[PDB]
């Protein structure tokens, strides 16, 4: 039914999902046990192409469990909604990839797929026309990548038809969590390059600038973090679940968001974004969201669009408003920033509206455009793995793998060559 | 699911041991007989004490480490200390007659005696384990099985699993305070056969301990009751992701090619904070910042060799407790900053943040003050191949002079293990030598 799956990984990612599963039991006000607790059907009427109904009216998720440490296992085992599961999915390891990713995608990635890809299958007869399906995990590791590498190459072959949209952690310019992230990074992102079919970005510290600076707020966690995304990540199949007067799913999106296969790493913005005393400065209009939509502070991801240029840009509504005003401001901001809206593309910017915004907000906004400004993040990334593998560190621990450097060059003048494509786009006219 | 186990080894290094034991034992708060104060409730999503605390089928949970040392006495006073309902006979192996300090001796000598019964205890052990990462094994290069017999030790060890990690806690000679003259034997002959028997492990000093006892525990007269405290804390925190909830729960084999990221010179600093007095514990509130800041404090170094002289390669400042990823993120935004930090730069940034959830339990009769948050900075840096270098010179004239050698050369090692040792130093010099050059152009 257009139904999809989820699939995690990733030290972070197999707990954003958690949060995430949870976001959407919310919106589906099932209980935690696995029932319906809502007051519309319309929870009901496209609750499968997530959820399945179980004999009793279990309800339950089409997610499925990466990991190599039973930890996170437990962890969301001892999740709230914990109960809302099926014990079957809770595929782990023994191991735990140590992130080096050739561990985890050769030697543990060998190890522990076929179970996996088993029961995924199992859940692909479970879905009648299935629209895709969920990856998670970060591009700087092998927690998640180590394997998701290989789940995008099997499932990719397996399911040729299927959509794979794909977000994973991408380590920040500034902090760097471990030095081997350039290198996991790298290998795995040519294999992204070309077997993943959407991708969006997930740094850290944008969302920390989000938490502190536009939402005020001076704890920062994960949950909160993944609270943050799994918002925008469940806007995303709004229409998909519910009606829309301008609906677009992921086929409708990314055929309409990409010119080229290569360009399925966007960049995202969602809101409204306040702390509790806003409201009471200011209130919402599809006017107001849109002066958020092309907010920089807002661009949660390395790039900027106030130094790249918007190859496309594309806004998710989901509220109850009038079209009349959204593509008002939609042309309008076209104009008002031209130069940062690429030329060639006549009307880059595209429209959506789902009848219901998000649960407790009246109207829903939702940015995943795409400009070219990632260049710089994929330079440093790159660069730093230059400067080590000038240096060979921690090579030993790679080897000990037993790879190639010569994989190492192959994603290397490959992520190079994707840049460097990105730079003639940028610049052409 | 998730064992390691420990080895205990040199005068010294039991006794780091024993407090060790009995600080886990303490923060699991199972009783020293063997039982929980109260029945265990049937749960899930992650392992508990399973790890080292062995379970029974009753309230008898004994750890899972080893005893080895052929300098009796003193491991008896476990089997008479009040722990003698704690642990188990079978976990303990002596040896009579130690080493008189010939390295040689209980490596060659003695070595000869109780290896098979250790082999056989281990394979008891790790046969009653199941994942089982590593290998904890402590050891002294002064109580001298700790240094001979330990050579063999992993010798053949790592020889029989391999594929465990090997988690090194043994004590360095101190710079300029020391035990005997023979350390430089000890050491060295130790050393060469010690790298490639090793994995990685780190270098704790005993100057340290007393200078920052004295003056951050505010410590007038200390001994290895505090020492074997405090190192007992450090290695509390190193293994928690293991044991307790938190946000990246790191492992030792993660940490392994890539806290050490060339394969030889894998070892490192630790320099554990906040160790504070009761009357600083108040009159203070110890920021995240002050541990962070606080945590790169050469002269908070915990082994004495100057970060400072050195550059650093990686640092794992795993945290105990109500830790924000976002505090520790600028702080080591702030680490960046430090002008007088200087960095394997060819590993522009190596860090891997641990940050568990549990802030620090105390050891009553201890002297350290309670906390929120804890660090371990197992760091790697250039700096501590000097004082190897002063190990090689002093040893160089020593071993010249042929002092002492008639003992050595009394118990079965030849001269080419002496001059080749020093050509392994030698190597290892060139290597703190190299890695620390600065790639061209
Ligand atoms: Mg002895």
């Amino acid at each position: 039914m257009r139904e999809i799956v989820h699939i995690q990984g990733g030290q972070c990612g197999n707990q954003i999902g958690a949060k995430f599963w949870e976001v959407i039991s919310d919106e589906h006000g099932i209980d935690p046990t696995g029932t319906y607790h809502g007051d519309s059907d319309l929870q009901l009427e496209r609750i499968n192409v997530y959820y399945n109904e179980a004999t009793g009216g279990r309800y339950v998720p089409r997610a499925i469990l990466m990991d190599l440490e039973p930890g996170t296992m437990d962890s969301v085992r001892a999740g709230p909604f914990g109960q809302l599961f099926r014990p079957d999915n809770f595929v782990f390891g023994q191991t735990g990839a140590g992130n080096n990713w050739a561990k985890g995608h050769y030697t543990e990635g060998a190890e522990l797929i076929d179970s996996v890809l088993d029961v995924v299958r199992k859940e692909a007869e479970g879905c009648d026309c299935l629209q895709g399906f969920q990856i998670t995990h970060s591009l700087g590791g092998g927690t998640g990548s180590g394997m998701g590498t290989l789940l995008i190459s099997k499932v990719r072959e397996e399911y040729p038809d299927r959509i794979m949209e794909t977000f994973s952690v991408v380590p920040s310019p500034k902090v760097s969590d471990t030095v081997v992230e350039p290198y996991n990074a790298t290998l795995s992102v040519h294999q992204l390059v070309e077997n993943a079919d959407e991708c969006m970005v997930i740094d850290n510290e944008a969302l920390y600038d989000i938490c502190f600076r536009t939402l005020k707020l001076t704890t920062p966690t994960y949950g909160d973090l993944n609270h943050l995304v799994s918002a925008a990540m469940s806007g995303v199949t709004c229409c998909l679940r519910f009606p829309g007067q301008l609906n677009s799913d992921l086929r409708k999106l990314a055929v309409n968001l990409i010119p080229f296969p290569r360009l399925h790493f966007f960049m995202i913005g969602f809101a409204p974004l306040t702390s509790r005393g806003s409201q009471q400065y200011r209130a919402l209009t599809v006017p107001e969201l849109t002066q958020q939509m092309f907010d920089a502070k807002n661009m949660m991801c390395a790039a900027d669009p106030r130094h790249g240029r918007y190859l496309t840009a594309s806004a998710l509504f989901r509220g109850r408003m009038s079209t009349k005003e959204v593509d008002e401001q939609m042309l309008n901001v076209q104009n008002k920033n031209s130069s940062y809206f690429v030329e060639w593309i006549p009307n880059n910017i595209k429209s959506s509206i789902c009848d219901i915004p998000p649960k407790g907000l009246k109207m829903a906004v939702t940015f995943v455009g795409n400009s070219t400004a990632i260049q710089e993040m994929f330079k440093r990334v790159a660069e730093q793995f230059t400067a080590m593998f000038r240096r060979k560190a921690f090579l030993h621990w790679y080897t000990g793998e037993g790879m190639d450097e010569m994989e190492f060059t192959e994603a290397e003048s490959n992520m190079n060559d994707l840049v460097s494509e990105y730079q003639q786009y940028q610049d052409a006219t | 699911m998730r064992e390691v186990i420990s080895i205990h080894v040199g005068q010294g290094g039991i006794q780091v041991g024993n407090a060790c034991w009995e600080l886990f034992c303490l923060e699991h708060g199972i009783q020293p007989d063997g039982q929980m104060p109260s029945d265990k409730t049937i749960g899930g999503g992650d392992d508990a004490f399973n790890t080292f605390f062995s379970e029974t089928g009753a309230g008898k949970h004994v750890p899972r480490a080893v005893f080895l040392d052929l300098e009796p006495t003193v491991i008896d006073e476990v089997r008479t200390g009040t722990y003698r309902q704690l642990f188990h006979p079978e976990q303990l192996i002596s040896g009579k007659e130690d080493a008189a300090n010939n390295f040689a001796r209980g490596h060659y000598t003695i070595g000869k005696e109780i290896v098979d019964l250790c082999l056989d205890r281990i394979r008891k052990l790790a046969d009653n384990c199941t994942g089982l990462q590593g290998f904890l094994v402590f050891n002294s290069v002064g109580g001298g099985t700790g240094s001979g017999l330990g050579s063999l030790l992993l010798e053949r060890l790592s020889v029989d699993y391999g594929k465990k990690s090997k988690l090194g806690f043994t004590i360095y000679p101190s710079p300029q305070v020391s035990t005997a003259v023979v350390e430089p034997y000890n050491s060295i002959l130790s050393t060469h056969s010690l790298l490639e028997h090793t994995d990685v492990a780190v270098m704790l000093d005993n100057e340290a301990i007393y200078d920052i006892c004295r003056r951050n525990l505010d410590i007038e007269r200390p001994t290895y009751t505090n020492l074997n405290r405090l190192i007992a804390q450090v290695i509390s925190s190193l293994t928690a992701s293991l044991r307790f909830d938190g946000a990246l729960n790191v492992d030792i084999t993660e940490f392994q090619t890539n806290l050490v990221p060339y394969p030889r010179i894998h070892f490192m600093l630790s320099s554990y904070a906040p160790i504070i007095s009761a009357e600083k514990a108040y009159h203070e509130q110890l920021s995240v910042a002050e541990i962070t800041n606080s945590a790169f404090e050469p002269a908070n170094m915990m082994a004495k060799c100057d970060p400072r002289h050195g550059k650093y390669m990686a640092c794992s400042m795993m945290y105990r407790g109500d830790v924000v990823p976002k505090d520790v993120n600028a702080s080591i935004a702030t680490i960046k900053t430090k002008r007088t930090i200087q960095f394997v730069d060819w590993c522009p940034t190596g860090f891997k943040v641990g940050i568990n959830y549990q802030p620090p339990t105390v050891v009553p009769g201890g002297d350290l003050a309670k906390v929120m948050r804890a660090v371990c900075m197992i760091s790697n840096s250039t700096a501590i191949a000097e004082v190897f270098s002063r190990l090689d010179h002093k040893f160089d004239l020593m071993y010249a002079k042929r002092a002492f050698v008639h003992w050595y050369v009394g118990e079965g090692m030849e001269e080419g293990e002496f001059s080749e040792a020093r050509e392994d130093l030698a190597a290892l010099e060139k290597d703190y030598e190299e890695v620390g050059i600065e790639t061209a152009e």
